[PDB]
């Protein structure tokens, strides 16, 4: 396990980059995370999707 | 007067045809939740 050497006086491509990897999965959980969605006042008494 | 007591207190042949039909209709719907070798049972998930 070798350490990195990160000085600002080093060319790009040899500079520190912060990496965030997002991974999703969807099988059968009936109520989990959803985006900024809406639909104020649910439409009742109408065949709806 | 005794028919009325013996019944008021036997219709198995009529009950059985009702039961058989309901048991078959339930088995038909309970099959809508098998994979048969797929990733799920829902088309909105495939």
């Amino acid at each position: 396990l070798q350490s990195y050497g990160f000085q600002p006086t080093n060319g790009v491509g040899y500079q520190p980059y912060r990496v965030v990897v997002l991974s999703f999965e969807l099988l059968h959980a009936p109520a989990t995370v959803c985006g900024p969605k809406k639909s104020t006042n649910l439409v009742k008494n109408k065949c709806v999707n | 007067g005794k028919i009325q007591d013996s019944l008021s207190s036997a219709l198995g042949k009529l009950q059985n045809v009702v039961n058989q039909n309901a048991q078959a209709l339930n088995t038909l719907v309970k099959q809508l939740s098998s994979n048969f070798g797929a990733i799920s049972s829902v088309l909105n998930d495939i």
